[PDB]
DNA sequence: TATAATGGGAGCCTCTGATGCA
DNA sequence: TGCATCAGAGCCCAAAAT
């Protein structure tokens, strides 16, 4: 029962969310890579936290 | 030729201007032409005043300017620019403590311009914004659907400008107050309004029951702080209940002006449904220190009056044209300006905390990018400003005019009903109950009705003629549907003499109920047929006789219709096809009355009374948004005396000043060898031959050179591998040149990318060994004819980076834009129509030998099969047929309008006066009675379509008088056994055409993820084969077709590669393999912590991986 | 072999890791300026391979005669760059966090 | 998606035969192209495929010995004709192409009721089987010409309607 | 109409093993080169060019028609697959 | 139907009744190890019941359920059929917690794979049909008698 | 129910 | 007089009795004669052909 | 021999009531309420309408036409749980061996008589034809014999048996009685309605069954 | 790296199934 | 134990999208 809370969270392989130069030049991306820099950032400063011992608030 | 105008309707007012829906809409917004001090509150002005005074140091609003357009509109549809004006506005900053004041004039961006046919021009591409239907804010009474005895109370403000509040009377007999999808007693409001039990219990008490529901000893036990308190903390939980938070919350809830507004139309509707006057838009008001009501209790004592019976409370018809107003441009760009306003006042207020304190102007203080950035936001993506539809020039007449109540602040498809895509009673002389979507959008987008306007509120009126005793007036009333239920309307076309009513018994309209009524009882009378319908449906003559189906594909196919080289107007009009071409922008007119200096085809020179010299240059072969070619043609020649209003150009889709959607073309109605099967159209090899139906088109194409981190693209004409058989045509510097055919797979412009760094494979390293060459830096890149496409060159547009005014965006050294221009014949599987509803496809043309034709050796142009009409019940298209026939011997067109038409026998009449040319002419010919014509006599007296006994002649005559003539099968000679209707019939080529349409692709482009094909012709696409196609394969039981849909023909990659090279070898396809999107499948589940095994008969796993994603 | 079963598991911590490549420490993409992908961001060669087929990023061992081998300098294994679309990497968190379809799919199999 | 594959405005074909449907030569040669270039080799066209592709690739080079190849590609072959919505199975049908001048698919009378099709413009897509399997599966399960009667009631599907009763009767 | 269609259904318990012989018997005359039909010289199924009479290409036509003949049995287990490959190659080479 | 003048097979509609029809509650479980109140298909408590009746134990006493179509098509066995239905969500973390095994018995799992549907050409009843000619079936024949 | 107001 | 219904049974016992094959060459034929008599027949609509009875 | 008579007469297009537009009145129309006007359309097409017939008519056309593209979207979604529940359902076997069957009755019992009366033809023809007779049954002097597929003619028979109050039911094989696991059998299957003959083993009838009832959905009512 | 600064902001359908109250 | 209330689940296809 415990494997349905997660402490290794997967990463999707990267051609599944691209990042790609359109014809212009220009980048275009999948939505999940910021779906994933939001988590990645969370979960950095949340260890930067700890490390530093803050407050439980 | 002569013009023959049938009925005896006389119109008193002509249409209004036709886009003025959003000319007068946009004029008003902007109020550009009105000196600042003398604007009104309304609009941009209302969005400033709403926004300011800003504070936090204040700054406050002054006035607003807009400057004159950087560019020309014909400028920035060349250069992708969008066609506005520079905004100003004086705002003046001040520190109230120390009193300092610095005023400055800031520069806010720029607002699009609306040129003068009412659309925009936006990044080059012409744009319309579409008119939205909604509630109009106000209070409504409506049932409780499920407590039937009891009403639920609503208040409605403007979109965005306030919340909704629903006032019910709960089982337990509480009046509750829904706010925020939070409810409470509605009592507790009322306390904090200031109003105590003393005011309330002899104010409602009238209402027995009701009332005591209403008491509620605790909470007028409490003063109105701890009323207001406590309301706040039943609506905000957990936000601590500090005294200055609750008061700013309740305000910014009901008396605030800038977080609450009520429409003007709302303030009208609620004062004239409730009986009070409104000081302002909102339901209360901040007075004196405490709150001052306004609305609640005025609807309070409706509501327990309705629910108690009292005599003169209704519950509201939603649907009804009174409470549903119309959101012009104006309005809806207001609104997104008001919100661009709104952000730009949250960065004034942080840029007002931190800097100097001392040291700040205006221009410090204001960043006018989200300002900016909701314009455009608006005019480019928003669902209302939608690409113009200039397929012809009624095409975009007909777009201004059109209704949405879909869009943002609107319906969805699947929330929509049946009741709004309803026509209400009121729709009537306001919206159009014919032209609307077939499908999924019927009812939901529709279409100003021709003589409706909008009135400053955004309601739709409509014009009646007042009728005083019996006497008919010329002055007309615009009503709402509101005003209009007051009164007994009779129809337009009841009898007159002079201005008196001539009939015993009129039929008139009472709140939309038809009745029969005594002259004495009419107050107003309809101005015309016309009001009722929208301009397309206006077109159809003999409309009277079209069952409304069909009608409505014949109002929408109108907008369809190709600009043809040829184009006619029909021999058949109802009348408006004149103003349409006035209005549409499309035709020249002189100003004043004057005479002709010269004459050209780019020009003509006028001079006019006042001596001053006018010069009008003509558009000359333009590219409309949908490529159909815009062109005007002088219609008036050196030395002509023109008065004011006389035409000088034809639009496109003009002839002389009249619409012009097609051909007359002479139709047989009759099968003709299954050609004309199941609505296919057979039409004879003359048409192309006289270049009837022949049509200009032009496709743009674009190439970009940009800087890479390879080096850089350029446009040459030096590109590798190449005969000099493939550069033939292009010049210099390697663009195609001016006046080339360029067929498929030809070269537009020529252009070389930078080889990507990459190692040649062994086998290249061998290959150029052995030949001795150099592997080129750069590959051929250039740009290609596309398959299907093709023309001849009739302009080209180079912009590099570094010569005189242009700037293109960052990396892009230069852009070719090639324009190739196609003169099209109508073909087979070209779409034709008429204004019936009429439709087909080109099946078959047929050598004019093959054609039936008429005893006197004239081939018929289309042959039209009967089993069309029954079913459809237009029987329009066949009057229109028999008055045609008239006309083409008389040589001769009529105007017949709608509901006052030309009746059949005036069309018999003329009849007869063609029969005497189509064959009093052959006896003095002499040559008599053909034999054949005598045996279609016989089987025709056989029919009871002639009486027995009278000559050849009188029969022939008979049949002719029926619209029906003798026809010869010109394949055998020997006659159609039955005399056979024939005649002028006025048919359309639309927009769907197969060049456009026909598609193919063995293998081609794939997409990332799935590496599935591309979708569309444009990308060279595959079909899908979908969901339901899959069950026809699985009910056919075809597992290897479908088996090579799912792996080879797809996304299996191994597979398609090996099927294709078995193929040009000669092999049978090999077995497929694992489809890649299942692979992807696989790994989304892994990336949703999911683990998915493929597992063989002994259930271990196996690895459709191949060992690659595993270590 | 041949593919009879198609089965669904949840997927432990230990699996999870297992799976994984690598551990993707920074919510770096690619390189402003080279395009290349950021070392240790989401499209790191060293995690989930070579953009390009039997070469590694740094360009010391281009041909398939290296084949699994991973190029000291730059990290990244030759192989066919298919693998891109295969590999999967991880995240390491620093406090456990639930599975929503766990959790807000009713009646909640945690709850 | 899928490969092979193409869609043109419908028209109808009275002359056809209840197994035929006429197909644009523009569109079969695409939809056929891998097999014309191996016909193309064969005789003698193209040195080999990479030529003869090439040769097909402009619209003015390419000849009328060509045309003649891609008759004898698919001589014999039937091609899927769908119609969407693809309600029922004879949404898709099979039949043998005719190639014909011009951008319009052709389309027999007698299967326009179970296409629901008709001539106010509508189009279909056509797919190529491949492989002998998916031929055969077409040419025996799929064709017009053997699927006369409704899998669901059993009545006759291909049967006279419009001009055609109306000529019978008179 | 495939010709002789309704005897073709008439020769299978399932119109679908029908479709499996054809289509692997079709398979059979690619892979051999058509040496190994049943067919007599006059029986050929023939395709006009606009040089004149040739055979016809389709393997599918062919298979139909042998089957019609009589000359073909069809079934399950009838031999051993290699044993059967091994054998065809042998009569008839590629 | 017949209102609209639509000719319809009784025989269709019979087939998806009897879909509707495929699922049973539990009443009482008698030696099994299935519990009071547990759904399960019809066929696979009849097994049950002649292995419990066979095996001289107490069998399991169901009742019929009636499912409308919805319903039944989430509840069937396969879940690659039931999560590309509707409800994804649902059905997969019931199947992932299970360990579900997907037999592939019916067409839409063998799609979703790409695999060679269970039905036509793609049926195990015709499936592996051999064609051989009457001189490559002799000489076979006469290569068996060397033997 | 709502993270900033709970933080808050 | 052969009609819809009519016309229906006759293809529906032609492919009890002759088949597939005969009874797709039966519709050929149906379709060929019924489109070539319909277009010499003078089958046509004109206003008079909509006759109001003198009962209304 | 008119052309709008011999059009409707032959089933080539038209039905009575659209002719009756054409020649005759077009007759009541419907509020938006769905409440009938009082005053009728006396026009006919041919005659042509009053703006106020006109607009009177609308309504309801408007209503159709909503009514038609609501219903495109709802019939579709039906077909494709249809399609979902059936889909596993084919033909895997020629005999389940089951003895039960399905009673299809010939009478329906009459309120308003209240004894029985016979079924419409089409009735029993959609719940007989293409069936397997489950028991023997001897009507009229012929034995239909257990396991005949029955064909069109069996069953006028055996409405010519329940005329002459032979037979008030028959015994047949039905998908409701197969017990073959994960579809059906060719025997409780019956014909291949489309063949005239009975169903070959891999048949995809679940598919086709969700097909059959889903393709007229749209010509329903809404 | 230093005047003091201390709690946010937007908001508008039908069926089925579980859950929280008589 | 029997009944509201609410949260969450769905709502045709292909074409196209300028
Ligand atoms: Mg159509
Ligand atoms: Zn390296
Ligand atoms: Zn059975």
């Amino acid at each position: 029962p415990e494997w349905m809370i997660l402490e290794a969270v997967p990463v999707l392989p990267p051609d599944l969310r691209p990042m790609v130069q359109v014809d212009g030049g220009r980048f275009a991306t999948s939505d999940l890579n910021d779906l994933y820099r939001r988590l990645i950032n969370r979960n950095n400063r949340l260890k930067k936290l700890l490390a530093q011992g803050a407050p439980e608030i | 030729m002569e013009i023959k105008r049938f009925g005896r309707i006389r119109e008193v007012i002509p249409l209004p201007p036709l886009t003025e829906i959003q000319v007068e809409s946009y004029r008003r917004a902007l109020q550009a032409d009105v000196p600042p001090e003398k604007r009104e509150n309304v609009g941009i002005q209302a969005a400033f005043r709403e926004t300011f005074p800003i504070e936090e140091l204040v700054l406050d609003f002054l006035e607003y300017r807009l400057g004159e357009p950087p560019f020309p509109q014909d400028e920035c549809r060349e250069k992708d620019l969008t066609y506005q004006a520079p905004l100003y506005a004086r705002l003046q900053l001040i520190h109230k403590d120390t009193g300092l004041i610095k005023e400055d004039e800031v520069f806010l961006g720029h607002i699009p311009l609306m040129t003068e046919d009412g659309s925009f021009i936006i990044n080059g591409a012409d744009r319309v914004i579409v008119s939205q239907i909604h509630r109009s804010p106000g209070v409504y009474f409506t049932p409780d659907p499920a407590r039937p005895g009891r009403y639920i109370a609503s208040i409605i403000p403007l979109p965005k400008r306030g919340p909704w509040i629903d006032l019910e009377v709960e089982p337990n007999g509480v009046v509750s107050m829904k706010v925020n999808k939070r409810k409470f007693p509605l009592v507790l409001l009322l306390r904090v309004l200031g109003y105590d039990q003393e005011t309330l219990a002899r104010e409602l008490g009238a209402y027995g029951e009701l009332v005591q529901g209403l008491m509620d000893e605790s909470v007028f036990a409490m003063r109105p702080e701890e009323a207001l308190i406590r309301l706040f903390t039943l609506l905000r939980p957990g936000d601590p209940p500090k005294r200055d938070k609750a008061v700013a919350y309740v305000y910014g809830l009901i008396a605030d002006p800038r977080r609450y507004d009520l429409g003007e139309a709302g303030r009208y509707k609620a004062e004239e449904k409730l009986g009070i006057r409104l000081s302002g838009r909102t339901l209360a008001r901040f007075e004196d220190g405490e709150f001052k009501d306004e609305v609640f209790l005025p609807t309070l004592r409706y509501l327990f009056a309705l629910t108690a019976g009292v005599p003169g409370h209704e519950v509201d018809d939603i649907d009804h044209l009174g409470n549903r107003r119309i959101r012009t441009v104006g309005e809806l760009m207001t609104d997104q300006f008001r919100v661009g306003l709104a952000r730009l006042a949250r960065g004034v207020r942080e840029r007002m905390l931190m800097g100097s304190e001392d040291s700040l102007t205006p221009a410090k203080l204001v960043n006018s990018r989200p300002l900016e950035a909701a314009i455009r936001e608006f005019f480019s993506r928003s669902q209302l400003s939608q690409f113009k539809d200039e397929t012809n020039p009624l095409s975009s007449l007909r777009h201004k005019r059109r209704i949405s109540a879909l869009g943002p602040g609107g319906l969805t498809r699947e929330r929509a009903g049946f009741d709004v895509r309803d026509v209400h009673r009121t729709h009537y002389g306001r919206i159009c109950p014919v032209e609307t979507p077939e499908g999924a959008n019927i009812g939901l987008i529709t279409s100003l009705a021709a003589y409706a306007r909008v009135d400053e509120l955004g309601f739709i009126r409509t014009p009646y003629r007042r009728v005083v005793g019996g006497v008919v007036t010329d002055e007309v009333v615009y009503m709402t549907a509101t005003e209009e239920d007051r009164y007994t309307i009779a129809q337009a076309n009841t009898p007159l003499e002079g201005n008196r009513i001539a009939a015993e018994r009129v039929v008139a309209r009472r709140k939309g109920e038809p009745v029969i009524v005594s002259p004495e009882e009419v107050e107003f009378m309809d101005v015309s047929p016309k009001q009722v319908f929208s301009v397309n449906t206006n077109l159809i003559p003999f409309l009277e006789h079209d069952d409304a189906n069909r009608a409505l594909m014949g109002s929408n196919m109108q907008t369809q219709a190709v600009p043809l080289i040829r184009a006619q107007a029909p021999v058949v009009m109802t009348g408006l096809e004149e103003r349409v071409v006035r209005d549409s922008l499309a035709a020249l007119y002189a100003e004043e009355d004057g005479e002709v200096a010269k004459v050209d085809g780019n020009r003509i020179v006028v001079r006019y009374e006042d001596g001053r010299l006018v010069e009008y240059p003509l558009r000359r072969f333009y590219r409309s948004n949908q490529g159909t070619a815009l062109d005007q043609r002088p219609r008036v020649v050196v030395g002509q005396r023109v008065r004011k209003g006389d035409l000088l150009a034809d639009g496109p889709a003009s002839e002389n000043g009249f619409l012009a959607l097609g051909q007359n073309v002479l139709v047989a109605i009759m099968p003709f060898d299954g050609y004309n099967f199941e609505d296919a159209i057979v039409i004879s090899e003359e048409l192309l031959k006289r270049d009837f139906y022949t049509s200009i088109h032009i496709e743009r194409y674009e190439i970009e050179a940009r800087d890479t981190k390879l080096g850089p693209e350029r446009i040459t004409r030096d590109i590798p591998h190449l005969s000099e058989a493939a550069l033939r045509d292009l010049d210099e510097e390697g663009v195609v040149r001016i006046g080339a055919e360029v067929k498929p797979g030809d070269i537009l412009v020529g252009r070389t990318s930078f080889k990507g760094e990459s190692e040649p494979t062994p086998e290249e390293r061998l290959l150029r060994s052995i030949f001795g060459e150099k592997a080129r830096d750069v590959k051929d890149t250039s740009l290609r004819v596309p398959p299907g496409e093709g023309g001849i060159v009739v302009r080209t547009v180079r912009l590099r980076r570094g010569d005189p005014g242009v700037e293109l965006k960052p990396g892009v050294r230069e852009v070719v834009r090639v324009y190739v221009a196609q003169k099209r014949k109508l073909q087979v599987g070209d779409k034709l129509a008429n204004r019936h509803g009429n439709k087909g496809v080109v099946a078959k043309i047929l050598p004019v030998e093959d054609m039936p034709h008429l005893p006197d050796g004239t081939p018929v142009d289309v042959i039209l099969n009967p089993l069309g009409v029954p079913s459809r019940m237009n029987l329009g298209q066949i009057l229109e047929t028999h008055l045609g026939l008239a006309g083409y011997f008389l040589g001769q067109r009529y105007i017949s309008p709608i509901f006052d038409g030309a009746k059949e026998p005036e069309i018999k009449e003329l009849l007869a006066q063609a029969f005497e040319v189509y064959f009093g002419k052959r006896k003095g010919e002499g040559f008599g009675v053909d034999k054949r014509e005598v045996e279609v006599l016989r089987r025709a007296e056989k029919l009871g379509l002639v009486t027995p006994g009278k000559t050849p002649e009188e029969q022939l005559k008979e049949l002719f008088l029926q619209g029906k003539v003798v026809l010869y099968d010109g394949r055998t000679g020997e006659p159609i056994e039955g005399p056979i209707v024939v005649g002028q019939m006025f048919i359309m080529k639309l927009y769907h055409m197969v060049e456009d349409k026909m598609h193919a692709r063995s293998t081609g482009p794939y997409s990332l993820i799935t590496q599935q094909p591309l979708g569309g012709k444009a990308q060279f696409g595959g079909q899908r084969f979908g969901e339901m196609e899959v069950w026809a394969l699985e009910a056919y039981g075809a597992a290897h077709t479908l088996q090579e849909m799912l792996t080879l023909k797809s996304d299996d990659i191994e597979g398609r590669n090996a099927a294709y090279e078995a193929i040009i070898k000669g092999e049978d396809v090999p077995e497929p393999s694992v489809p890649e999107s299942f692979r992807v499948l696989v790994k989304e589940l892994q990336a949703l912590a999911l683990d998915v095994q493929t597992l063989d008969e002994k259930d271990n796993p196996v690895d459709i991986f191949e060992g690659l994603a595993s270590k | 072999k041949e593919v009879r079963k198609v089965r669904i598991a949840l997927a432990s911590p230990e699996k999870i890791r297992s799976w994984s490549y690598g551990e993707v420490e920074k919510p770096e993409t690619i390189n402003y300026r080279t395009l290349k992908p950021e070392r240790d961001g989401l499209f790191d060669e060293r995690i989930f391979g070579p953009i390009k087929d039997y070469e590694c990023a740094c360009g010391k061992y281009k041909r398939q005669r290296f084949e699994g081998k991973v190029c000291e300098r730059c990290g990244v294994e030759v192989t066919k760059s298919i693998v891109r679309r295969y590999r999967m990497g991880h995240i390491e968190l620093a406090t456990p966090a639930a599975h929503i379809w766990f959790v807000k799919d009713v009646p909640s199999k945690i709850g | 998606r899928v490969d092979y594959s193409g869609r043109s405005v419908i028209v109808v074909g009275p002359q056809l035969k209840l197994h035929q449907c006429g197909l644009p030569k523009r569109m079969a040669l695409e939809l056929f192209k891998p097999f014309l270039l191996k016909k193309m080799e064969e005789k003698g066209i193209a040195p080999n495929v990479k030529a003869a592709r090439r040769m097909l690739e402009r619209q003015r080079d390419i000849k009328d010995e060509v045309w003649d190849a891609l008759e004898e590609v698919i001589h014999g072959k039937v091609v899927l004709l769908n119609r969407a919505p693809t309600l029922h199975r004879l949404g898709i049908q099979a039949f043998q192409p005719v190639l014909v001048e011009g951008q319009s698919i052709q389309l027999h009378p007698l299967v326009c009721e179970a296409f629901n099709a008709d001539f106010d413009g509508d189009q279909m897509a056509v797919h190529v089987p491949l492989s002998s399997f998916a031929q055969a599966e077409a040419r025996i399960q799929m064709l017009s010409a053997h699927n006369l009667l409704s899998p669901a009631s059993g009545e006759p599907l291909a049967k006279p309607s419009r001009d055609i009763i109306l000529g019978l009767y008179y | 109409a495939e010709p002789g269609i309704d005897k073709l259904f008439g020769m299978v318990d399932s119109k679908y093993r029908l479709t499996v012989v054809v289509a692997k018997r079709a398979q059979q005359l690619l892979r051999h080169g058509f040496k190994n039909t049943v067919l007599e010289p006059e029986e050929r199924p023939k395709m006009q060019t606009l040089e004149g009479l040739f055979d016809d290409p389709n393997a599918v036509t062919w298979a139909m028609k042998e089957l019609l003949t009589g000359r073909l049995v069809f079934g399950e287990n009838l031999v051993p697959e290699d044993r059967l490959q091994k054998e065809m190659e042998r009569l008839y080479p590629v | 139907y017949r209102a609209q003048g639509v000719k319809l097979h009784d025989k269709h509609i019979e087939i998806v009744v009897r879909q509707m029809m495929k699922y049973v509650e539990v009443t009482d479980p008698g030696d099994s190890r299935l519990l009071e109140g547990q759904v399960l298909e019809k066929w696979d408590v009849e097994a049950l019941n002649e292995r419990l009746i066979a095996e001289g134990k107490t069998p399991v006493a169901w009742k019929p359920l009636l499912m409308g179509v919805t319903k039944s098509a989430l509840s069937t066995k396969s879940w690659l059929s039931a999560a590309s239905f509707q409800n994804t969500t649902h059905v997969l973390t019931e199947a992932a917690i299970a360990g579900k095994k997907d037999e592939l018995i019916g067409l839409k799992e063998n799609v979703i794979l790409g695999r060679l549907i269970p039905a036509g050409t793609g049926s195990d009843f015709v499936r592996f049909t051999q064609v051989v000619d009457q001189k490559t079936l002799k000489a076979i024949e006469e290569a068996r008698k060397e033997a | 129910s709502d993270p900033v107001r709970q933080y808050l | 007089p052969q009609e819809k219904n009519s016309l229906k049974d006759l293809v529906y016992q032609a492919f009890l009795r002759l088949g597939m094959e005969k009874t797709a060459r039966l519709l050929d034929a149906l379709k060929y004669y019924g489109f070539t008599f319909s277009t010499t027949s003078g089958i046509t609509i004109g206003i008079d052909d909509a006759v109001i009875p003198e009962e209304k | 021999f008119n052309p709008l008579y011999v059009m409707a007469q032959s089933g080539a297009r038209g039905n009575p009531q659209q002719i009756r537009q054409l020649c005759g009145l077009r007759g009541l129309m419907q509020k938006p309420s769905g409440e009938t006007f009082e005053v009728p359309v006396r026009s006919s097409f041919r005659e042509g309408l009053t703006v106020l017939e006109y607009f009177i008519s609308s309504h309801g056309a408007r209503k159709g036409g909503a009514d038609t593209a609501l219903r495109t979207a709802d019939s579709g979604y039906l077909t494709r749980k249809l399609v979902d529940v059936t889909h596993e359902i084919v033909v895997r076997e020629a005999d389940c061996g089951t003895t039960n069957y399905i009673s299809v009755p010939l009478f329906q019992p009459d309120e308003v008589t209240r004894s029985l009366r016979l079924r419409k033809r089409a009735d029993i023809e959609a719940g007989l034809y293409g069936r397997v007779l489950a028991r023997e049954v001897e009507v009229l002097g012929v034995r239909l014999e257990e396991g005949r597929y029955l064909s069109m003619d069996d069953v006028h028979l055996l409405i010519k048996a329940a005329e002459a109050g032979e037979i008030q039911e028959v015994p047949v094989r039905s998908p409701l009685t197969c017990q073959t696991r994960y579809g059906v059998c060719q025997k409780c299957y019956g014909y291949d309605l489309s063949m005239a003959r009975p169903v070959s083993i891999g048949e995809a009838v679940g598919i086709v069954a969700a097909q059959s009832i889903g393709e007229p959905g749209t010509q329903l009512t809404m």
